[PDB]
């Protein structure tokens, strides 16, 4: 949730162009593009 | 006592609200024994922040 | 039918290795085949001889694909910039919630270009907005230690030189296939038959 928040918050003070997402170093190999997938996607924004 | 009725009805179009509340306590279901708790919100043109 | 295909967890990897160890099945002439994710981790450690695996040839190295990644979205915005009639990039997420005109148009240029020299290869997209045309390094378990036989380009395999094993020893390839000679049929009762 907290990244998600951080994404709009982003996409509001940086109106981006292109939005790459990461894997994070803690595994659960899933959790990785859920919020970049759907938070930065309302805009149809594309993302790497 | 065992209320369980954390429920809550929220709109994003403000339609029929008005028929929305009236009905809202309309009923009893003391058989299911709820105390119904309930709640209402209006539009606010929903964003992915603002949701 | 001998050979098996298994695609699971890594964790659940090590239990069914487990137990196909446990009966007298993996070995003589059952090869086996596998992914990539089920030969890693502590998967390697159940599995038996004679596995061959997959693994990619790039798919750790961060910075070279971060450098791709921003060369590609660089020469795609270079090629869209001569268009016309485009919109800036929305502002906020807290006070709007609409569709950008110009979001989906991106699309149609960032898909169907070529990035032509790339330190992981050519970068082109699939119709799906996936990556095609990657190199595969064919892997096998010899004597409980990873070592690379043979490798693929995208489209051809490409046997290195080194010799696989097969599951048990027996070095000459199995033929992945047997016969039972134990058919059961089946009658009816007829008078004359």
């Amino acid at each position: 949730i907290q990244m998600a928040l951080s994404v709009c918050e982003d996409l509001i003070s940086s109106q981006v162009y292109a939005i790459l997402v990461s894997h994070p170093p803690t595994p659960n190999d899933h959790f990785t593009p859920t919020p970049v997938s759907y938070t930065a996607g309302f805009y149809r924004i594309p993302v790497l | 006592s065992p209320p369980s009725i954390g429920i809550a009805v929220i709109l994003v179009g403000t339609s029929d609200e008005v028929a929305i509340k009236d009905a809202h306590e309309k009923d009893d279901f003391h058989h299911l024994s709820v105390v119904p708790r309930v709640e209402l919100v209006a539009m606010n043109e929903t964003d992915p922040k603002s949701i | 039918a001998r050979v098996i295909i298994l695609s699971a967890s890594e964790d659940d990897a090590a239990t069914v290795y487990r137990a196909a160890a446990m009966l007298n099945m993996t070995g003589s002439g059952y090869v086996w085949l596998v992914g990539e994710r089920e030969i890693s981790g502590n998967a390697l450690r159940y599995a038996p001889d004679g596995i061959l695996g997959l693994q990619l040839i790039n798919g750790k190295n961060e910075s070279a694909h971060i450098s791709d990644a921003v060369g590609v979205v660089a020469q795609a915005v270079h090629e869209l910039l001569e268009k016309e009639n485009i919109t800036d990039p929305p502002r906020g997420c807290v006070g709007n919630t609409n569709i950008w005109k110009t979001g989906p148009l991106f699309k149609r240029v960032l898909m169907s270009s070529k990035y032509a020299d790339g330190v992981t290869g050519r970068v082109e997209f699939n119709e799906d907005g996936d990556r095609k045309f990657a190199n595969y390094s064919i892997m096998n378990l010899q004597n409980r230690k990873l070592v690379q036989v043979g490798i693929y380009n995208g489209t051809h395999v490409i046997p290195n030189d080194r010799k696989i094993i097969w599951p048990g020893g027996e070095t000459e390839k199995p033929r992945g296939y047997q016969m039972s000679t134990r058919l059961k049929i089946v009658t009816i009762h007829q008078e004359p038959f």
